[PDB]
């Protein structure tokens, strides 16, 4: 499925993960979990105060993330 | 109208191992290392007779700096074998040549005199692996005997069906057939060609011959 | 073509989800099969080589295989012929390629170019996976039980690691089934599998159950219960088959004999318990094409290979850091090295030339390269830089603009705009100013980079093949016929003689052949007579001279005395794989040869050079009482000594051939003082007449190439075998059964000259059953003295053993030396 | 059934929060997760993929 | 600036008119002629024959074929300072526009190293007995001013790291070094070996020259232009500097711009009918206009000429007078006709048919073609000069192609005007020989270029 | 001779006239230095006739 192939198809590819309470984390995802868990590397936090917060690892859980920005170019579907 | 012909696989094998005395001995290609239609048509071309093949006609139609003698270094005689195989090498003024020489992986066929018991234990060969080395190539998989729970209503999807079958050796044969048996559905053909004498046709050597089979 | 050509662009951007990847395996162990049957895969649009059934050339294939992930894939595949003799593409592959893939075949074993397929590897430092082909062959062919089965397959494993090990003293890898290196596959069944692969697809068959614990613990020494559940070390007495055949092979097995054992009784229902979907039109198939189909729905789409290119592929990121300082002369240091392994498209960027791929219309051809940095665009115009180029040479090195890019599907030509560096691409308009490999470099730029090492061949080329135009007039377009197949080939060397004689020199019968047709029928349209086939030989010294001849120059202000003797029994072949290099520093080096040797200290510092080649078999040694007096001018002459007496050791004293395992040693140097250009320029020419003198006074050496021939047969044909091998003045060395399978291996040797047609006189006498191959190994003394008057060689008839050296030494100075 | 007349069509997306997400919708799951092309927040979000557990309303903008 | 090997140079052993090969190698690339034994060796480095012939030969000093430098070895070090101008200019003759007018000389008599003494671009050529007809091509060619001035100043073509507007490709690059030296006057021997032009013609695909059974002056010559048109063309420096005025075949294709014009004429053929049926008119381009030759009996033995035709040879004078347009167009083919040359070009080159190789080897058409004419007043000038009778265009013959009939092949010797001396010029396989213009038409007269002057009445008031 | 008729393809002896009458190794052997010095003997004998009176 488009969540799944997707998912696990952006491993080593940089994408933006938009939590629930407003948190953008933008990096490459290391590996996507089928429970929709995935870990970025070297990811950029940037709080709702503006705060810009650069992470070495971080795991975003599955419910927590609101949205996804998968990369422009790739075929899971047309 | 009785074109297009669907075999059982028990019928076919019958009727091959019936036609089994007009069936040629080997099921590689590797025999015919030298029947080659290509080094047929280089034969006549560089007008060399293989010593049990056919002649022809010749196809249409002087002391040389190469050809001395005291130059030439002589290991092994060059045998008409070699330039008819390398033509462009051996044989100088090719036009037209194609390129026999055929490599692949060696063809073995197994085939049981005796049914015994569907599939073989060990191969008639009887090579031993015997592995040799250190402690047998110790494996670090999944935590054996320990966190390895293993998951329940899970098993080998093919353990229900057997490795063999009443047919299984009868279905490998079928599959190094000469052409009009190895088709459970080959198309229908007419009388016209003459004979199955090709076999026959492909012998290389008898021995024990007057020359009247050699023409 | 257009949307798949921007999902290619976008993979070839990343740079890190491709890997370049390169297969060698023993001929015909179904590399090229397998390269077929996946691209089929990948492009569903299906629109010499094939007639002789052996691949003569190498074919670079970019494809994109989604992997178990769903992750697009970037793989550059170059597929290398398995037989020994066209072993140079599958070198020139390697080099390009990151890491290479090796395929084995299940029934045969290990095989001669396995061995050295894998050696070249380890040498190159590039990181080894192995895929078993015709997997089907043990099961369908040789019928071994699956338990005999898994027996097999475990020895080749083992044998794999053993000899990796071997060559290189770090172990840091091993490949086994449970580290996902090794990848079980038949390539002509569709079924590509590894345990991870296999674990996925019981997963998904069944309820959720984590794959990767289930594979790591799925392979190896490890029993399944059933009442136990969860995998666990072996403790049943009563005995279950270990859990890889009770979960992989029990059921592969059952799955093939279903097929071709009935078919029609109970096949279909073996099916539904698959899941798998059949038209009663696919089920009224022959059983080899339904059996293929059968097992490609049940393995999906030849997932294990992908999962191990991506897993332990370095690619283009980690690819240089191994790479360079074996390809970049500099090595690295302060900004070419440093510039090469980040590997972005950014200021010197560069290319690598390893190949050139013939056009059928033309002489000019596709060259194709590794682009190691940056990046290359349509219409640029980049410099050109020549194996022969160095640092300061401009006058070899050409510039020129380039007309196109290609990026290649099998053998088919997709044109693009744009390359990034670590992918492989073929570009127009390079062909006539590149000779074999080369390097691309900024066009007019300052960036200067030293060019990388050229190719390093695995074999030595021996059989040298005379050429002539029958009709003299045609003669430039015969050389220019031969300037192409310099430019087609990798080791292919030609020379032109003293005499004239047009000479190409090749690895073998096959290769040579080959290239004779190739060149007769798409080169030069000329017909073109041939020589009988003769090996080059190699000068020796069986024993010290007596008494050295010293000779003084044109103007005599100077004096040699040298000698000469065989060099011992493990140096040459050591100072060739430059384990005693020149590189090394005088300290290092003399105490290393002195070690390993029982080397004087004394004799350890005289040396100056290994003679003909920077690494080459010749010592120059200088060891008199004088020359430690007045060494400053010492230095000087002994390094335009040294220099005349690499001339003298490649040319030869006899048939002008090269000289090797020998000694020279300096025992006195007569230099008059402040000598200047008395000395610079008589003392070269002089030394050459000393290396031959000593040579003339230091006994006679004989020496023919030999062959290592590997001869597959059944039982019965040995002893014939043996006999030709008798015939022959051959000899063997082993003979031993295979195990695992039918069939007796023969290792023997064979002399080059009496090599010829060996092949096909063995399979003629055999009726086809035993095969060899044969490779150039080994070096040794002939039998025949160098110059003995007393014998009378006739004209036509072969001479005797006792003095073939007399008679090979004659003719070949008749040849040419006269 | 449904789900295969609404495939390569820009729907209008309606999440828990009030935003509404329009565009082209390619592929879905048994979850109604929506993958959007080319989608516009009422910011350009383009390739986008939308969970199913905050999605209210799924309708048609526009002519596929 | 004695560099002291330079002592050992010798010029008299050096020749560039020879196939670009090391001569114990055959290879192309990077060849070294040795200035001291004149033969080639690839080099520069250690294991090359350059550098090993240096020291078993002894013979230090050497010249980079492909690239503009000398050598001395055995540092292996450039020669920077190259008193070697001589020898330089004997692989590649150089010139500036000066130079082409300079003495008028028109042909001051040269001397080479030996002291013979030559008329500089009135050189013959060896092995006539194999490439007479293509030395007949490449000295008319090599004659044509705009063509010859265009390729001796073109020194741009085709160097190694040249610019980008200079290229074109190995066909031209040789054909202009061939018409360089046959005008250098300064030549080692008298004399030049187009041989390797010649086989690179046949054995270099890119041309075809690949032309047998006949293999004229004519052929070779229609060759030699439609491949210089296509080799140098438009842009491409090959029908800028070609010269798409110097004729002007101007029907169709204007290519190169010099040799579509510079050696195309047009025919307007012109069909007619009575009644009021306009038949039609057909323009053609034209490089080379092939006369006839009168009905010559062939089949017929003889002791023949004055005792069966030779004078009234001129069944031929301006024989068409008009062709087949006006007097006698006795044109068999339809209804009516009148050719018409309606393009006239800066040259004209006539190609008498003496003969139909679709029969036999070949009776020719012997019938001998009396225009030596001898007019100008002021006259025994050989004034040549053919005025268009209908018209006026006044143009003066400077070139003559003859066939000879040697018992072994053929043979075809070439017969240059050279204005400034006023005198022409035979060569005849290396030789030379003067000859009196008024008796050039005793030989059986093949292909002649005749120049237009009254266009010099444009370019005689045009300067 | 060289001087006079230089090759580089040094066809020569493709011409050369020899015996077919005698077999191989009676007939005359082909070399450069004896093609070469046979060409230009004969080279310097016909260039001592004037082709006007007669020529070989
Ligand atoms: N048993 C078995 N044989 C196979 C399979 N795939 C290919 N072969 C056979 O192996 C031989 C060689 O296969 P190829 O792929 O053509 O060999 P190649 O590697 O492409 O060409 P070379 O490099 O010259 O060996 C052929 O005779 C094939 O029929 C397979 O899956 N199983
Ligand atoms: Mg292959």
């Amino acid at each position: 499925g488009v969540p799944i192939k997707v998912l696990h198809e952006a491993e080593g590819h940089i994408v933006t993960c938009e939590t629930n309470t407003g948190e953008v984390y933008r990096g490459k995802l290391i590996e996507a979990e089928d429970n929709m868990n995935c870990q970025m590397s070297n990811i950029t936090v940037t709080y709702r105060d503006g705060r810009v917060a650069q992470l070495e690892q971080v795991y975003i859980r599955g419910s927590k993330i609101r949205f996804l920005i998968l990369p422009d170019m790739l075929k899971n579907a047309p | 109208t009785y074109q297009r012909w669907q075999f059982t696989l028990p019928m076919m094998s019958t009727l091959y191992r019936l036609a089994n005395q007009l069936l040629t001995d080997l099921v590689d290609d590797n025999y015919f290392y030298l029947f080659d239609l290509k080094a047929f048509f280089t034969s006549k071309a560089l007008n060399m007779a293989i010593p049990g093949g056919p002649k022809f006609e010749p196809l249409v139609r002087d002391w040389n700096e190469f050809n001395d003698i005291n130059k030439i270094i002589i290991r092994q005689p060059i045998r008409t074998e070699y330039k008819i195989a390398f033509p462009y090498l051996y044989n100088n003024l090719p036009h037209h040549v194609h390129l026999t020489w055929y490599h692949t992986p060696n063809v073995v066929f197994i085939k049981t005199e005796d049914p015994d018991l569907p599939a073989f234990y060990f191969d008639p060969l009887i090579n031993p692996i015997s592995h040799r080395h250190s402690v047998k190539s110790q494996e670090p998989l999944p935590d054996d005997d320990e966190e390895f729970e293993l998951p329940e209503f899970v098993e080998p999807f093919l353990k229900d069906t057997p490795l063999y079958t009443d047919n299984t050796a009868n279905g490998i044969a079928l599959l190094w057939a000469p052409r009009p048996f190895n088709l459970r559905s080959g198309r229908t053909r007419r009388a016209l060609d003459i004979p199955l004498v090709k076999n026959w046709y492909r012998e290389h050597c008898p021995a024990g011959q007057p020359v009247k089979v050699r023409v | 073509t257009v949307y798949e050509m921007d999902f290619l662009a976008d993979l070839m951007d990343n740079s890190e989800l491709i890997r370049n990847v390169t297969l060698c395996g023993h001929l015909h162990h179904g590399k090229t099969c397998f390269v077929d049957c996946l691209i089929e895969q990948t492009h569903p649009e299906i629109r010499t080589e094939q007639e002789r059934g052996v691949g003569i050339k190498s074919t670079p294939v970019t494809v994109v295989l989604p992997d178990t992930k769903g992750k697009s894939y970037l793989f550059n595949i170059m597929d290398t012929p398995g037989h020994v003799n066209f072993s140079d593409e599958v070198t020139a592959g390697l080099r390009i390629s990151d890491g290479v893939v090796l395929f084995i075949d299940a029934a045969e074993g290990v095989m001669l170019n396995t061995e050295r397929l894998i050696k070249h590897a380890v040498q190159e430092r590039l990181a080894v996976t192995v895929c078993i082909n015709k997997i089907d062959r043990l099961i369908l062919e040789l019928k071994l039980p699956p338990t005999d089965a898994y027996y097999k397959l475990r020895h080749i494993v083992d044998e794999v690691n053993g000899l990796i090990s071997m060559y290189s003293t770090d172990e840091n890898l091993i490949l086994s089934p449970l580290l996902g290196n090794v990848c079980f596959s038949s390539s002509q069944y569709s079924i590509c599998f590894t345990l991870g692969s296999f674990a996925k697809i019981y997963a998904d068959t069944f309820g959720d159950i984590n794959y990767q614990e289930f594979a790591k613990r799925l392979w190896g020494d490890i029993y399944f219960n059933p009442k136990t559940r969860k995998f666990t070390k072996k403790a049943p007495t009563s005995s279950s088959q270990r859990s890889f055949v009770e979960f992989i092979l029990e059921p592969l097995y059952k799955i093939l004999a279903q097929v071709v054992g009935d078919v029609d009784t109970s096949l279909p229902r073996t099916l539904d318990e698959l899941g798998i979907h059949l038209t009663k039109e696919e089920l009224k198939l022959n059983i080899r094409p339904l059996l293929r189909l059968v097992c490609k729905k049940f393995f999906g789409e030849f997932t294990g290979f992908v999962d191990m290119c991506v897993q332990h592929i370095p690619s283009p990121k980690v690819g240089a850091k191994p790479k360079i300082e074996h390809t970049y002369t500099g090595g690295v240091d302060s900004d070419l090295g440093e510039a090469m392994s980040d590997c972005d498209p950014d200021g010197p960027l560069m290319c690598h030339t390893t190949k050139m791929y013939s056009t059928d219309d033309g002489v000019q051809f596709h060259a194709f390269g590794r682009v190691l940095s940056g990046t290359i665009h349509a219409g640029q115009p980049v410099k050109v830089l020549g194996e022969n180029y160095t640092l300061e040479d401009e006058e070899d090195s050409q510039i020129c603009t380039v007309g196109r890019l290609w990026i290649s599907v099998a053998r088919y030509h997709i044109e693009v705009n744009r390359v990034p560096a670590g992918n492989w691409v073929l570009i127009e308009g390079v062909d006539q100013p590149i000779v074999k490999t080369a390097t691309i470099t900024e066009p007019r730029g300052n960036e200067e980079a030293q060019i990388f090492r050229p190719l390093k061949f695995n074999t030595t080329s021996v059989i040298k093949i005379a050429v002539e135009p029958v009709n003299p007039s045609e003669l430039p377009k015969m050389l220019d016929g031969l300037r192409k197949v310099n430019k087609s080939y990798p080791s292919l060397t030609t020379k032109v003689e003293e005499s004239g004689e047009h000479v190409i020199l090749g690895t073998g019968e096959l290769y040579l052949d080959c290239v004779m047709h190739d060149l007769r029928k798409m080169y030069s349209e000329i017909d073109i007579k041939v020589a009988d086939p003769v090996v080059t030989f190699c000068e020796t010294v069986v024993e010290t001279s007596s008494l050295k001849c010293f000779a003084e120059t044109p103007n005599k202000k100077n004096k040699i005395t040298m000698i000469a003797e065989p060099l011992e029994k493990g140096l040459a072949e050591d100072i060739e794989n430059e384990v005693v290099q020149i590189t090394w520093n005088r300290k290092k080096l003399g105490e290393f040869f002195q070690t390993k040797y029982d080397w004087d200290l004394l004799a350890a510092r005289s040396i100056w050079a290994f003679g003909p080649d920077a690494t080459g078999p010749n010592i120059l040694v200088d060891d008199t009482l004088p020359s430690e007096v007045d060494k400053a001018l010492l230095g000087s002459v002994k390094d335009s000594i040294v220099q005349g007496f690499q001339w003298g050791t490649r040319e030869g004293p006899l048939c002008d051939e090269l000289i090797r395992n020998v000694k020279f040693k300096i025992l006195d140097a007569v230099v008059a003082q402040e000598p200047l250009h008395r000395g610079g320029g008589q003392i070269i020419p002089t030394a050459r007449r000393v290396v031959y003198s000593a040579f003339l006074m230091a006994t006679p050496r004989l020496m023919e190439p030999y062959y290592f021939v590997e001869v597959q047969a059944p039982a019965d044909c040995v002893s014939a075998v043996y006999t030709v091998l008798a015939r022959r003045r051959g000899h063997v060395t082993q003979d031993a059964p295979i195990p695992g399978s039918p069939l007796y291996t023969i290792k023997a040797f064979i002399p080059a000259i009496d090599s010829f047609g060996f092949e096909t006189d063995l399979r003629t006498h055999t009726q086809g059953q035993a095969f060899s191959l044969s490779v150039f190994h080994h070096w040794q003394i002939v039998p025949g003295d160098p110059l003995d008057k007393s014998i009378v060689i006739r004209p036509l008839e072969p001479q005797p053993a006792p003095h073939l050296a007399r008679e090979f030494m004659i003719k070949t100075r008749r040849r040419k030396g006269l | 059934s449904k789900m295969l007349q609404h495939i390569d069509y820009r729907m209008r997306c309606i999440l828990q929060d009030g935003r509404i997400f329009i565009g082209t919708f390619k592929a879905f799951d048994k979850h109604m997760n929506l993958i959007l092309c080319d989608c516009d927040e009422f910011r350009v979000l383009g390739l986008v993929l939308l969970r199913g557990e905050n999605l209210v309303s799924m309708t048609v903008e526009g002519p596929p | 600036r004695h560099c002291p090997y330079l002592d050992t140079i010798n010029r008299s052993v050096l020749d560039f008119d020879f196939e670009k090969l090391c001569s114990i190698s055959l290879s192309h690339i990077n060849a070294y002629a040795c200035l001291v034994c004149g033969k080639y060796f690839q080099g520069r480095g250690l294991k090359s024959h350059a550098y090993i012939h240096s020291v078993q030969f002894s013979h230090h000093v050497f010249l980079n074929l492909h690239t503009l430098k000398f050598y001395c070895l055995p540092d292996n070090y450039e020669i920077i300072d190259s008193s070697l101008e001589d020898i330089t200019y004997v692989l590649k003759p150089t010139f500036t526009k000066q130079q082409i007018a300079n003495l008028d000389k028109q042909a001051k008599l040269s001397r080479a190293y030996d002291g013979t003494t030559y008329l500089p671009g009135i050189v013959g050529l060896n092995n006539i007995k194999a490439n007479d007809y293509a030395n007949a091509v490449l000295q008319a060619l090599s004659n044509v001013p705009p063509l010859r001035n265009y390729f001796l100043e073109e020194d741009n073509y085709k160097n190694i790291k040249r610019p980008p507007g200079d290229i074109m490709f190995l066909l031209v690059q040789r054909f202009g070094e061939l018409m360089r030296k046959l005008w250098n006057p300064r030549n080692f021997k008298a004399h030049v070996s187009p041989h390797e032009m010649l086989q690179a013609v046949v054995l270099c695909s890119k041309k075809t020259f690949q032309i047998t059974k006949q293999g004229d002056g004519v052929d070779f010559l229609s060759w030699f232009l439609n491949a210089l048109h296509s080799a140098l063309g438009g842009t491409k420096k090959k029908k800028k500097t070609i010269v798409t005025d110097v004729f002007q075949g101007s029907m169709r294709i204007f290519t190169k711009k010099l040799p579509h014009p510079d050696l195309p004429a047009e025919e307007k053929e012109q069909l007619l009918h009575n009644d009021e049926y306009q038949e039609t008119m057909v323009e053609s381009t034209f490089m080379y206009l092939t006369l006839d030759l009168p009905t010559a009996p062939l089949y017929k033995d003889e002791k023949e000429q004055l005792i069966i035709p030779q004078v009234p040879l001129f069944n031929i004078l301006a024989k068409f007078n008009g062709i087949t347009e006006k007097e006698y167009k006795t044109y068999k083919e339809n209804f009516l006709k009148r050719f018409q040359l309606t393009k006239l070009p800066p040259y004209l080159i006539f190609c008498i048919k003496r003969f139909t190789k679709n029969n036999f080897f070949v009776e020719k058409n012997p019938t001998i073609v009396n225009f030596p004419i001898t007019n100008v007043d002021l006259r025994e000038y050989l004034s040549e000069e053919v005025q268009a009778v209908h018209k006026n265009t006044t143009y003066d013959l400077i070139a003559n192609i003859v066939h000879d009939g040697k018992p072994s092949e053929g043979s075809y010797r070439i017969h240059v005007l050279h204005h400034g001396t006023g005198k022409w010029y035979e060569l005849q396989d290396l030789q030379v020989t003067d000859i009196l213009p008024q008796m050039i038409t005793l030989s059986e007269a093949y292909i002649q270029i005749w120049k237009r002057r009254d266009n010099d009445e444009t370019n005689q008031q045009g300067a | 001779y060289l001087t006079e008729h230089p090759d580089p393809n040094n066809e020569n002896i493709v011409g050369y006239n020899n015996k077919k009458c005698w077999p191989r190794d009676a007939r005359m052997r082909l070399m450069k230095h004896d093609v070469n010095l046979g060409r230009a003997v004969f080279w310097d004998i016909k260039n001592r006739l004037p082709r006007s009176v007669t020529t070989v």
